[PDB]
RNA sequence: AGGCUAAGGCGUGUCGGAGUAAUUCAGUUAAGGGAAUUCGGCAAAUUAGCUCCGUAACUUCGGGAUAAGGAGUGCCUGCU
RNA sequence: CCCUAACUGGAGUCCGGUGAAGCUUACAUUCUAGUGCACAGUCUAGAGACCUCUAGGGGGAAGUGAAGACCCCGUGGAGC
RNA sequence: GCAGCUUGCUACCUCGAUGUCGGUUCUUUCCAUCCUGGCCGUGCAGCAGCGGCCAAGGGUGAGGUUGUUCGCCUAUUAAAGGAGAUCGUGAGCUGGGUUUAGACCGUCGUGAGACAGGUCGGUUACUAUCUACUAGAGGUGCCCGAGGUCUGCGGGUAAGCUGCUUUUAGUACGAGAGGAACCAAGCAGCGGCGCCACUGGUGUACCGGUUGUCUGACAAGGCAUCGCCGGGCAGCUACGCGCUCAGGAAUAAGAGCUGAAUGCAUCUAAGCUCGAACUCUGACCUAAAAAGAGACCUCUUUAAGGAUUCCGGUAAAAGACCGGUUUGAUAGAAACGGGAUGUAAGCACCAAGGCAACGAGGUGUUCAGUCCGCGUUUACUAACCAUUCGUUCCUUUCACUU
């Protein structure tokens, strides 16, 4: 994918149950794997902001639940540094359901998204109310 | 058996991992001349790290044009003295030292390292080297230099460090003429390196003493129930049944750090003369304050503070003319905060 | 170079250092150090803490 | 009970020095994730006293039951 | 666990004192291959190897501990 | 036919024991190659396949069931190859399975008991002599004596490997649908090396709050895991940060040139040009113990210089290493700078109330008090006083001296 200007620690590993913060009907999704991630022996798949993950809808509507979907993490509590040396951290982890291309399935995103995902996925940027 | 694969633990490219035989890094290769004559190496002393805010001038970079915070290593670079000219003869068995002329006047603290060469043969020694060059017995010339750490205060030593440096020139006669120009003089780091260029740094790394395989080679710990069965920071196996031996490639405890290492393509971000420009409030921790002229190297450099860092022009650099960096802010805040 | 003020102690963030903390409601808080971030996370208010500029302002109200 | 102290008994659950590696026995803490570890949550962590509210399926009607799930709690002043 | 880090006390490490035991026909600085009762540090042909000491985890010595408790055999037993 | 990685056959070794299966950890090898590199064919338009050749440098992962091996399944992935190493690896681990004694179910047996079914439970010994390896020292050999700087016989390396996106380009190709490649850029995964400005952790220095109790109270302290809780400098560390190219040579498969045998033709028989993530070189680490045991220079032969003692730390398990030593900032004190914590005690005023005595607490004095395993200034104390080697020792086997 296109590079971001910031360095993002891959804070979430497989099995992490992340709040889904769009209006698709998925409340909590669990990371199964991370797209474009080859690991090493014994290392769990790791995802930070801007990464696309295959997820399983753990909570939400019955239609959404138990479905394997794609989601993009837009918030993470683990601190990451912007190019000018400032470290940024959110209060919680958040993701939004998307397709392969990065287009959100929902229409509004409650909460702030990281600017890095807003640039790597412009549609997530336009869909979000505020970009921090 | 169906096997899970893992890259080998650590690198065998730095074996045996023993203590460096000197406190000075020795350069095994010298790059090719690409201009006017000059020394190919310089030696300073590592002070510490700070960071600068500079405009990203790196071509094709995503953050180009905007302000970025760049960690830098400050290295004090007092003028070195060109102590001697050494001529080499190449044969089938490699280079051999054939001639040496020492400068007539040398620093008194040089006696702490060696008995001082007298002010004897310099004209006749130089004419001997000239004759050897004319008769084809000389393949190249090197300059013997030493540092003068007495002007520094964070480095406690007064005894100089002596090393050979290459001279970059298009021809051997040009090298000899330039070396005779610089013999016995004090060369500044601006006479070797220019701001914004890449250099290679060599130093003896931080010594950690005897370390186990977990820290020395990065082997895995014992996991789960195995973590508390009595071998937690130990290698799982020393070998197979056959061959009946422990391979040298099996990770084992031993000396860690205090090795010679060369880093490549470390950019000089500023050549300074006023040490107040970079010294933080309260001084550098355990060092003090920079007094003479210094150099800012982007990123990290091998070695702790007060180690001699040898700088040579890059041997495997890729990028072309980088430019002069636009340092907007040098952080002088307390490193002790 | 963006000039940023620590939300807790009121000190100006030195460039190339410090943290930005973002809450779920989009509220952003600059922290100069880990100490200010810790005191913010403890629930302490700056006006009740004497060593901060807001604590000094509240005390100087008298 | 546990903790802190008397009296009484001791510094003899009879080697000392030194303070510098790996490793190891036993502990403290640990970002983000939270069983992905493992045969298996083994080990560790969580909860925890008391008061009040409230307490399911099922039941041999005895119970389940401290089920679950919630709230309070210190000090000072004056009292019933 | 990802993936380990720092720290605490006891060992270890180094010093003084005290002071055992267990493997041992001999020699012995090995490595490769072959050979050989077909699983060799000692044989054969090569390859290496200056000696002594310290620390270290256990590759090998088919390491040490125990006249295999599995199998068979014995015109051997015992109990049932 | 090959292999010996399945299962048999056999009984040569081992019954005065060579510790079982599977996993885990770590190292290595094979190639019959899963990916990555190079090729050839195609019933190869492109995309993508199918088949084959070279190639073992790197990679080949994460999960659910099951003790499993094997296999099934899931989602990633360039791909998630297979096999050998006493079915590598228990003086490394584990103990799920099998393989003791207990017990249950089914079956068998009159029975004791049995089962190549199933089930629940079931002790994992040892202080390392030799050898091997990983690191660290002391010697002797080489050698004017010493020191310094080099060289490089050699040893080692994966020091990088591999994806995504942008561009080429919606272009070549194709009726359309679809859809490449050279060059170029950035980013990422894994690996490697280093570093601590930043951020995170720790931080039993330190600062504060507070519980129980003891020292009569206040103040100051002890103990309870550092009592607990909050914060945290230095240091260490990763979850943080920096760097991590080629180019050239010679080749494999293969593609060609010239070219005869064989008038022609022929990549081949000589000869020649190209041609891979292989090999070599180049980087990088190490390397005079390279027995051909090195080169050069300087200093000095009762010296040069080394060690010990001394004050230390860029070093450190012991050794070693690197420094300073009055012609001195090496360590410490003092003060100051720079930091940590959070505003000390006493005093005054207020304090819900109480007739009063008292009164948790608030405010001011007061960014105070306390503290700093950082720096600076500063010889104030301590780096003083020595000793020892550089001579075989006694001797007049003397180059000397009572
Ligand atoms: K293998
Ligand atoms: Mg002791
Ligand atoms: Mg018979
Ligand atoms: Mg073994
Ligand atoms: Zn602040």
């Amino acid at each position: 994918m296109k590079g971001m200007r910031s360095n993002i620690p891959r804070a979430l590993n497989a099995g992490a149950q992340i709040a889904c913060v769009d209006n698709t009907g998925a409340k909590v999704v669990e990371i199964i794997s991370v797209k474009k991630y080859r690991g090493v022996k014994n290392r769990m798949p790791c995802a930070g902001i801007g990464d696309m993950c295959v997820v399983s809808v753990k909570k939400g509507t019955p239609e959404m639940r138990k479905q394997v979907l794609l989601a993009v993490v837009v918030r993470q509590k683990q601190e990451f540094r912007r190019p000018d040396g400032l470290h940024v951290s959110f209060e919680d982890n958040a993701m939004v359901i998307t397709d392969e291309e990065g287009i959100p399935k929902g229409t509004d995103i409650k909460g702030p998204v990281a600017r890095e995902v807003a640039e790597r996925f412009p549609k997530i940027g336009t869909t979000a109310s505020i970009i921090v | 058996m169906a096997s899970i694969h893992r890259p080998k633990r650590g690198s065998l490219a730095f074996s045996p991992r023993k203590r460096a035989k000197s406190h000075i890094p020795r350069f095994r290769a010298w790059p090719e001349a690409t201009g006017e004559p000059k020394l190919q190496s310089f030696a300073g002393y590592k002070v510490g790290m700070t960071h600068v805010i500079m405009v990203d001038d790196t071509k094709n970079s995503l953050t180009q044009g905007m302000e970025i915070s760049v960690p830098v290593t400050v290295i004090e670079t007092p003028a070195i003295r060109v102590a001697a000219i050494r001529a080499y003869a190449e044969d089938s068995t490699g280079e051999k030292a054939i001639a040496e002329v020492w400068a007539a006047d040398l620093d008194p603290e040089l006696k702490r390292r060696i008995p001082i060469p007298a002010a004897g043969n310099q004209a006749e020694a130089l004419e001997n080297i000239g004759k050897l060059i004319e008769e084809g017995r000389v393949s190249d010339v090197r300059a013997v230099i030493y540092t003068l750490p007495k002007s520094l205060t964070g480095v406690p030593k007064k005894v100089p460090d002596i090393m050979e440096s290459g001279i970059s020139a298009r021809d051997l006669g040009t090298k000899f003429e330039y070396s005779k120009t610089i013999l016995g003089t004090l060369v500044s780091v601006t006479d070797v390196f220019k701001n914004g260029t890449l250099v290679d740094t060599a130093a003896i790394t931080i010594g950690k003493g005897t370390q186990g395989p977990v820290k020395r080679w990065g082997i895995q710990l014992m996991k789960g129930k195995h973590s508390r069965q009595g071998s937690l920071r130990q290698v799982g196996t020393l070998g197979a049944f056959n061959p009946s031996r422990v391979s040298w490639r099996v990770p084992q405890m031993g000396q860690m750090g205090y090795h010679q290492r060369t880093e490549f393509n470390k950019r000089i971000l500023k050549i300074g003369s006023d040490g107040e420009e970079v010294t933080p409030e309260g001084g550098f921790i355990n060092y003090g304050l920079v007094r003479g002229d210094y150099i800012l190297i982007k990123g990290s450099v091998p070695g702790p503070s007060k180690r001699l860092i040898r700088l040579r022009d890059p041997i495997r650099a890729k990028k072309a003319d980088l430019g002069e960096p636009n340092i907007l802010y040098i952080s002088r805040e307390s490193k002790q905060g | 170079m963006e000039q940023r003020k620590c939300y807790f102690c009121g000190k100006m963030l030195e460039p190339g250092t410090g943290k930005l903390y973002v809450k779920k409601d989009g509220s952003t808080y600059f922290m100069c150090s880990s100490k200010c971030m810790s005191n913010f996370a403890l629930g302490r208010l700056p006006r009740r803490t004497e060593w901060t500029e807001k604590g000094k302002i509240q005390l100087k109200k008298a």
